[PDB]
């Protein structure tokens, strides 16, 4: 439950690299 | 000794951990280092998140595990308890005026 | 990773610790 609640701010900063230089 | 933090989640503190570690093949194969102070800070912030959110579970867990008489007895229901029927115990406690005893 | 074998078994101290420190913490 609240377990979950910064597994997507986990998963919002994996994307965020992505975007960087490419 | 790990069900502190629920089982269902210790496999996802290994995806995310390999998520992150994949990068250094993008690098590799597939500004200055902006790349990875990003992707360190969040992931350090977050797995700095796993620790307090496992200590407070573990330690709601514990201080739980230290709220455990006659009276002790008597306020409470779980245990049966009980004497020989029709001895002197079981008088004892038929003719008690004390609320305790009474109550028991 | 440089120093491959010392560093992945680096984490079970660090992470060992972890454990340890936290249960200090609750304890």
């Amino acid at each position: 439950e609240n377990i979950g609640g910064i597994f997507i701010v986990l998963a919002a900063g994996l994307v965020l690299s992505v975007f960087v230089a490419i | 000794f790990l069900n502190p933090l629920s089982p269902d989640i210790w496999m996802y503190v290994l995806l995310a951990c390999l998520g992150v570690s994949c990068v250094l093949f993008v690098i590799a194969r597939f500004p200055k280092a902006l790349s990875t102070r990003i992707v360190g800070g969040i992931w350090w912030f977050f797995t700095l998140i796993i620790i307090s959110s496992y200590t407070a579970n573990l330690a709601a867990f514990l201080t739980v595990e230290r709220m455990e008489s006659a009276d002790d007895l008597a306020k409470q229901t779980k245990i049966e308890y009980g004497a020989v029927r029709d001895g002197s115990t079981m008088t004892f406690f038929k003719k008690s005026k004390i609320s305790t005893y009474e109550k028991m």
